[PDB]
């Protein structure tokens, strides 16, 4: 695939603040 | 100072939800302490580990879990570890648990929720 | 290619022997190869990595100044096995499969001599032994100093001010090595963390077993709002091959997460 | 004459053979045939028989995967502590690490239980 | 009709006091009532039973000679409760709700809860009157042999037993955890209490507080409960459950016969 | 109710006090349950 270089805004909010990302459905991969 | 909890929405929601049973709020707040193990490498404070174990036992005992012989196995190990790490009604139970005949299931089904009330006011 | 091996205990001078031997060899021989089996005293890598490093320039300082790209690399996760001496030994063969004279640094001990067909048993404390005869806070600063040296390649700038990358939650896999995190509550173990950008819609695409991959670098996941905003010093050419993240027992130095200006 | 919890020698032998010859279903047929010898003695079983039954009750849950590693290690540790206390330094120190110190790794107690189950195959059964 | 209680420890003479008091009272008063709270030293019953016995004939011997039919009976199962002191005290209410002067044998709640009028001690009118394991087990397996002596007019296995299919009598194993499939071996050749409350097992789920009517022995079950009963045949029809407890046939019965 | 007095059976004479050897004579796979 590819990684998109961000064009949004980073200086203002710190490292960590960008239970809100709580989850109930998850995929699973098997080797 | 770096802490395993992001804010006071994880150090308070877990604190409130660990003892307000609902059969599903101590399960949400028991899987939010297996995440504080990763954030500390692989370690949890002895008190938190004991508290999590004593509710891991409960959520299997209340739901139904397994046979009686295989439910005082969790209860006995949890209580023995709690006493060793963190009177005579609850302190003399470990001797009967590990050295003598297996205590009756009701003895554990009283001692466990006795000691769970001891961690509600001392640590949590 | 007389493969060289080193065996010694704490404070015997083994570390200040590969710096001198390679220095002497670099005068005559053009290149020398290096295999690192240490996990907490890594020389050319951030801590917790088993690598087959390469040397074309001499070593003239502490390990936090010779950060070079390993030829082969495996991100174990913990800078001490001490419980699972059947996976570190298993990882060594995977690293050795990419094998110029070779220096082998070592932290089991009998097996470490075997499995490599060595030609030297230099000790500094084929079985040609030349074994001549010659704490928890100082050894934890030099492990975070090397990590801070890997993050120093992002500077031309505050560490949170650089523009990060981003990848949705369907193109990069996630695994939490050396822990048991509940699958639903897995995005909190990967927020503001130190992940190894290894190689191998719905939020989680978690794996099930720990793979023996080939780590290509290290990055920081600054935040995930419900996009993997990865702050990574790996060159942009190598980012495209990155498709797996593996969290281990190595976190960001607290000074990075602490008060920034 | 004597009175025994086992009817005939075909019941003292079928259990003795089916307990260790696992088959994942013959160790459970002969695991529920020893909860009957508890009734034949009021509520009591010999310490060795209770330990042997507990160590296979533990086994029949890590083979199937009854619960998580943290909760499945609680059965193994309790069973091993009861075995050592009631009936080398590899095993003796395991109980100390289980009760007084950090939680042992799961594979450690798994191998300890799998080894100690061989002790009862030649000594009692 | 004052209620008389007894409070005493080991080796004080409480049973002899009960015998002497009943003997003395039977001269003046016509009848006297008896309540037994002991479980291992039962007087008029096989061991393990809590009963409200009645006396119309004097007591002139050891407890294995004057076996009578209790007015009310509960088959607890265990010769002594030492971990569940909330079911024996709960059973007492079910037994006490059938009450002539009353003598209460005992092994604060016991002193109360019965509305007594006498608390005789022999160690609410205080009086006081201040006055091994292998031997206490012989008299427990001697009263059971006295209950089986009512079957004689004959070897114990020679008498003709009764029959019942596996659909008319329920089965419960008190004081054990027997796997439901492997339950016909815990009841075969056993000592069951013929209490009152096709296919195979009809197992219960909880231990009921029933009214035991007698004691019988199962002899065999081939895939029919061949149940040998000293109970009178008129009372067999009401029998509809079996309860196995911590009381088995004396080994001499199961041992070498002739 | 169903309580038959066993009017005509002959087996019990010598030692059938628990021999009325294969450990499957009274084996079971199904059971009822009351409540």
């Amino acid at each position: 695939s590819a990684w998109q270089v961000s064009s949004e805004d980073w200086d203002t909010f710190p490292l960590g603040r960008m239970a809100e990302l709580m989850l109930e459905n998850y995929d699973t991969m098997y080797l | 100072i770096v802490v395993a909890w992001l804010s006071r929405a994880e150090w308070d929601q877990v604190t409130v939800y660990l003892f307000c049973d609902d059969h599903k709020l101590q399960r949400y707040a028991l899987n939010r302490i297996t995440v504080w193990r990763s954030r500390s490498g692989n370690e949890l404070p002895l008190a938190v580990a004991s508290t999590a174990d004593l509710i891991r036992c409960k959520l299997l005992d209340v739901t139904g879990g397994l046979g009686t012989d295989e439910l005082r196995l969790l209860y006995g190990m949890a209580l023995v570890r709690f006493v060793n790490l963190i009177p005579d009604w609850i302190v003399d139970l470990r001797h009967e648990l590990t050295h003598k005949k297996m205590p009756h299931i009701n003895d554990c089904r009283r001692g466990c929720y006795f000691v769970l009330d001891w961690l509600q006011k001392t640590y949590w | 290619c007389p493969v060289i091996l080193v065996c010694g205990s704490q404070d015997v001078g083994k570390s200040t022997f590969n710096r001198y031997l390679i220095n002497h060899l670099l005068n005559s021989l053009p290149c020398v190869d290096y295999l690192e089996c240490d996990l907490g005293q890594t020389e050319f890598t951030p801590p917790g990595c088993i690598s087959l490093l390469n040397i074309t320039e001499p070593v003239l300082g502490p390990p936090f100044t010779h950060l070079r790209t390993p030829q082969k690399m495996v991100y174990y996760g913990k800078p001490s096995c001490k419980n699972n001496y059947e996976n570190y030994i298993d990882i060594v063969k995977y690293v050795f499969s990419a094998y110029s004279p070779l220096i082998v640094n070592t932290m089991l001990l009998i097996d470490l001599i075997r499995l490599l067909s060595p030609s030297h048993v230099v000790q500094f404390r084929g079985h040609k032994l030349i074994g001549v005869y010659t704490r928890e806070s100082h050894n934890k600063i030099l492990r975070d100093l090397s990590i801070l040296s890997y993050l120093s390649q992002l500077q031309p700038s505050p560490l949170h001010s650089l523009t990060p990358y981003q990848v949705p939650f369907n193109a990069v896999a996630l695994r939490i090595t050396h822990s048991d995190v509940a699958p639903t509550h897995i995005l909190y173990a990967v927020n503001a963390s130190w992940v190894g950008l290894c190689k191998i819609t719905n939020g989680p695409i978690l794996l099930a077993q720990t793979p023996i991959c080939d780590c290509l670098g290290f990055g920081i996941c600054r935040g995930i709002d419900m996009l993997y905003h990865i702050l990574t010093p790996v060159p942009p050419e190598e980012l495209r091959t990155v498709n797996c993240l593996l969290v281990g027992a190595i976190a960001i130095p607290h000074c990075v997460l602490k008060c920034q200006r």
